[PDB]
């Protein structure tokens, strides 16, 4: 299977800023998507920002013009940029990814997540 | 699973799927305007074809049966039967006999018949309106007007074979036949059956990618432009294969065999359409030999590159 | 090597390859008394396209080009364009443009046109003499007869669109079209070039089998038969697949899938023609859900069992 | 590969007959055809008889009327009214078919057949 690390995240004050970074290894095919997906308690989980193998990216409409994704750096890795927090940012995000081939469904895999916190 | 193909036609070398005629380009717009509710060129990726759609080409717009005529007049009806001459079953949970017209228009062809006893044939140019009230193909019969020279026999095998579209020239220009408006198979006062549904783009960013093919016109000034969802050798490759899909949708790359390069990519619904990653309308420009290619099963999380 | 199939349509969902009707059924008979040399529906099973065989049913026995008329008369000679409206080029090694019939007889359609400035359009009923002096699509004109005399422009597009076929004048009930003769696709003082060969069965007791239509009659007593070797189905198959032949000859079953079982079998030569084992004319009784099935790789040390 | 043994064959009576029997094993498939060759001293090899696996048969001219093949992947040569210009070496012969490969012949060692 594929297993995703997670780094980043914690407390930031409204109009800050935090970065996310998610690796991916195992077993990942060249035909892929990429992103977070944010969850508050008591809440359904949204998405944040995806990005595709073929250099499509989606962006939630809240986080438009704030947030970036992007995935030129390390192997297997993307990134999340997340600029001029706000309270309603607070959640917990978790990467996930989508393994497709042209012979099987989609292989979905997901991190355990990382805490977000903006406040004061 | 046996593994899911689309066919390496390239553009030009396929048929449209609503009407007996080439491919020639294809082409991007919104639709929020209007329903896209096509009934012919309706297949499911791993081939069970839907509303009015049958496999061959030459029949989509074909009508068979036998014709009767009040003396004196050009206008026919023609009582119905089967693509194979059997009869027509109304019962049949689609929305009319396979093949049927799916816009409002008026639709040109030639109307020929046999005498079985002694192979005598005559012909004349007809027209089917298919906005018009006697247009009831779901109940088995539709009505032609001619200018007639040698009228038809009564309880003999006819055929309507569709050429073109007409419009009004007194009329303003290119305002009909009408693509996206359904016949009522039915006449009037009576709601259409089992009909494949509506399709549009979901996701921001998503236009429908149509197959665009220029009707002949016989006469005034008609809209010839036709979109199908699936040119008909897809319709037939899919039916034929029944592979079994994997995803809701499939991601088609585009590719010019020349060089290698992708021009474009593009996602395949299992329910069969296609959509592409742009806004506005576009007339796509193609190598002559780009064809499209299956590479993934894929999924909403999967956002198409812009094309 | 890539596995060899052949599609799995029944007869009557399939396209005849000589003219854009449905298959009706099979036919076998003598073939001795004639040259079967058709040049449409010819294609090798490895997807080699032969003769002036291409790929759309709906393009077969049409035309496009301009069109110019002929002082005095109801006739227009059309200048021969491409199935893309692009150049018809005679020095390529073809025996006539692609779709060009291939039989000598008197067809019948529309000829619709298309005025470029102001999307004008105009269709009159039209038939081609293909047995004709001005018949010479090789040069890259044939001759058209309208009841018209005054209504098409120059240089505007223009098609013909095939509905159907006549026997009338100098001729006898069914003497005409003559299926089997082709036409001289440069006119009378030029023999015909880059022919797809004339077809015979080999091992004796075996006769070929035909893939049969009945064309529509728009007037006289035409002989409506129409016998291609291969359903256009077929051709539009091996040409996507293009599988290596592995020998001369595929051994094809044809199957009811109802029951499993096993009604004929057949070979199918990989120059694109199939033979079975039989003698005299013979209309073959088939279940509506029947379809061939491609078996095995075989040679001339395997005998058909005689059907 | 595909073996195979043959059997009958021998001297012979002029006008008398003989039974020959082949039968093949190994790398077999169901569609297949199989029968006889001949060759005589200093004559061109000849088909006699070949069986299909949908039955149909193929007799070579010269043994018209005379000669019967049928066919458990072995197949029967029964030789009637045997005269000595049928004097050869008689080859059992079969070609298994696929749909994804080439036909495989395979060729057995063949037998005397003396009719004197």
């Amino acid at each position: 299977d594929v297993q995703l690390v997670e780094s980043g995240g914690g407390l930031v004050q409204p109009g800050g800023s935090l970065r996310l970074s998610c690796a991916a290894s195992g077993s990942i095919f060249s035909i892929y998507a990429m992103g977070w997906y944010r969850q508050a308690p008591g809440k359904q989980r949204e998405l944040v920002a995806s990005i595709s193998s073929g250099g499509g990216t989606n962006y939630a409409d809240s986080v438009k013009g704030r947030f970036t994704i992007s995935g030129d750096n390390a192997k297997n890795t993307v990134y999340l940029q997340m600029n001029s927090l706000k309270p309603e940012d607070t959640a917990v995000y978790y990467c996930k990814r989508e393994d497709y081939s042209a012979y099987a469904p989609p292989s979905g895999s997901r991190g355990r997540g990382t805490q977000v916190t903006v406040s004061s | 699973s046996k593994p899911f193909t689309v066919p390496i036609l390239t553009v030009e070398e396929m048929t449209n799927s609503r009407f007996p005629i080439p491919l020639e380009k294809l082409f991007t717009g919104p639709s929020g305007a209007f329903v896209v509710q096509p009934q012919n060129g309706r297949c499911t990726t791993d081939g069970v074809l839907l509303g009015t759609t049958q496999l061959s080409p030459v029949n989509i717009c074909t009508f068979r049966g036998d014709v009767t005529h009040i003396a004196g007049s050009r206008n026919y009806t023609m009582n119905l039967a089967s693509l194979n001459w059997n009869n027509y079953d109304p019962t049949e949970e689609i929305p009319a006999p396979l093949g049927t017209p799916d816009f409002v228009g008026k639709i040109q062809g030639l109307l020929t018949q046999t005498t079985k006893g002694d192979g005598s044939t005559r012909g004349h140019k007809a027209t089917v309106y298919t906005g018009s009230a006697p247009f009831t193909p779901k109940l088995g019969s539709v009505q032609f007007s001619t200018d007639t020279e040698n009228d038809f026999e009564t309880h003999q095998n006819t055929k309507f074979t569709p050429v073109g579209v007409i419009q009004d020239g007194s009329t303003t220009h290119r305002n009909e036949p009408q693509q996206w408006v359904l016949p009522s198979y039915s006449g009037r006062n009576v709601h259409n059956v089992h009909l494949a549904p509506a399709v549009a783009p979901t996701f921001p960013g998503e236009q429908l990618l149509f197959f665009r093919s220029t009707m002949p016109g016989c006469s005034g000034y008609p809209n010839m432009d036709l979109d199908c969802l699936l040119p008909q050798e897809w319709v037939q490759h899919f039916y034929q294969e029944a592979a079994p899909a994997q995803s809701d949708v499939a991601l088609l790359r585009f590719v010019n065999p020349d060089t290698g390069r992708v021009l474009f990519e593009c996602k395949l619904h299992k329910s069969g359409y296609v959509t592409v990653a742009h806004t506005g309308q576009h007339d796509l420009v193609i190598p002559p030999n780009g064809y499209f290619r299956f590479d993934s099963w894929v999924n909403q999380f999967y956002t198409l590159a812009p094309m």
